[PDB]
């Protein structure tokens, strides 16, 4: 209530949230090219970590 | 190749034949007494191995 009292606007996550950042910021990184594109694909990485162990539970190959 | 012109009759392969086969031996008894049906279904099982396997490989879960 407080949320959404504060901001109308939020988003549909569902763990979609996560994953929706991660690959965000892979597609930024090759196109500035730059100093910053290896350490800033690093993190890309690990906000990904996180929803693949939500389909863990699930079952099959996460990765795919 | 030698063996296809020995018998007259190929299978589709690829562990198909396998899960068929267990199939059929789960459902009744084959002799109908329970002394058979001790060692008859680790037969069926025994057999699952082979088609289930390459779904291993592959990374594909097995029960799937």
């Amino acid at each position: 209530c407080r949320n959404v009292l504060l901001d109308p606007q939020l988003v549909p996550g569902g763990g979609a949230s996560e994953m929706a950042v991660a690959h965000a910021l892979t597609e930024k990184s090759k196109a500035m090219t730059g100093v910053e594109q290896w350490p800033y694909r690093a993190v890309a990485q690990a906000l990904e970590v996180i929803p693949r162990t939500l389909i863990q539970n699930c079952g099959a190959s996460t990765i795919r | 190749v030698k063996n296809a012109i020995d018998d007259g009759c190929v299978v589709p392969g690829a562990g198909a034949v396998e899960v068929a086969m267990a199939e059929a031996l789960i459902k009744h008894k084959p002799s109908v007494k329970g002394r058979a049906q001790l060692g008859v279904q680790a037969f069926a099982d025994a057999l699952l191995i082979i088609p289930k396997v390459l779904a291993q490989n592959s990374g594909f879960d097995l029960q799937e």
